[PDB]
């Protein structure tokens, strides 16, 4: 219970903070062809398109 | 008898909602408040400026009549 409230308060703190967003939006695209060739795993596969959970 | 640790009688719900209350009001109200307080300050500043203009003219009268 307490950690559900604290993670909601972290999302309050950061996450729609304007300048952290403007720090990291523009950078680091991952092509899905490169996401499968270069052997990415986990959160890279969850973020870069294709649906994949072990 | 057995003395493991099961959940005794079941545990209640645990929230996981993104609960953001969105404190504040609309932006048009924010512009209205900002322009209103700004114009209030402008009127008060105008009045104090012209009062000190009156007193500055009186100090000019002092330096004129004091000179010969």
């Amino acid at each position: 219970k307490n950690f559900s409230l604290r993670i909601d308060e972290l999302e309050e703190m950061l996450t729609n903070n304007r300048i952290w967003r403007n720090r990291t939006v523009d950078i680091g695209v991952v092509t899905a062809e490169d996401a499968l060739n270069y052997g990415f795993s986990g959160v890279m596969l969850r973020g870069s398109g294709i649906q994949w959970d072990l | 008898v057995k003395q493991d640790m099961p959940p005794v009688g079941g545990y209640g719900p645990i929230d996981y909602k993104r609960n953001l209350p969105r404190r504040g009001l609309s932006g048009y109200s924010m512009f209205a408040v900002g322009i209103g307080a700004l114009l209030f300050g402008y009127w008060s500043m105008m009045r104090w400026n012209r009062e000190r203009r009156r007193l500055q003219i009186e100090d000019f009268e002092a330096r004129i009549a004091l000179m010969p």
